[PDB]
């Protein structure tokens, strides 16, 4: 078929615009450790 | 030999921003490939930010961005080993 519903573990954490505005006007360790894994092929 | 003038918080932001209009048209692809940019622009924001909660809301952020690029990325190896 040429679509298909989104699946719900996609749907469910979906981002809604609200999220990234009103952030900025135009510890760390284990999170450089998870960006290090998520760029990877 | 260059100086780093621009901001890499708002540029993050301008590339999540991004990310999140094509994870809404579902346009994954391109979305998580959008969403790791942000994030390494994110990441260096965090690592140079000197007002302690300007990094906690910056690390609050840098967390929800990279817990959905890690669902895209596991959908997408999923897709591409099926």
């Amino acid at each position: 078929h040429m679509l298909q519903s989104t699946p719900q573990n996609l749907v469910s954490n979906a981002p809604i615009a609200e999220t990234a505005m009103g952030i900025a006007e135009p510890p760390d360790d284990d999170l450089q450790a998870r960006l290090n894994t998520l760029k990877k092929q | 030999s260059h100086m780093s003038t621009g901001d890499f918080l708002t540029k993050g932001i301008e590339l999540v921003q991004k990310a999140i209009d094509l994870d809404t048209a579902t346009q994954y692809e391109e979305a998580y490939t959008a969403y790791y940019n942000g994030l390494d622009y994110l990441m260096l924001a965090l690592k140079y930010e000197k007002n302690p909660k300007s990094k906690d809301l910056i690390r609050a952020k840098f967390t929800e961005y990279l817990n959905r690029a890690e669902q895209l990325k596991k959908h997408l190896e999923s897709e591409e080993a099926n």
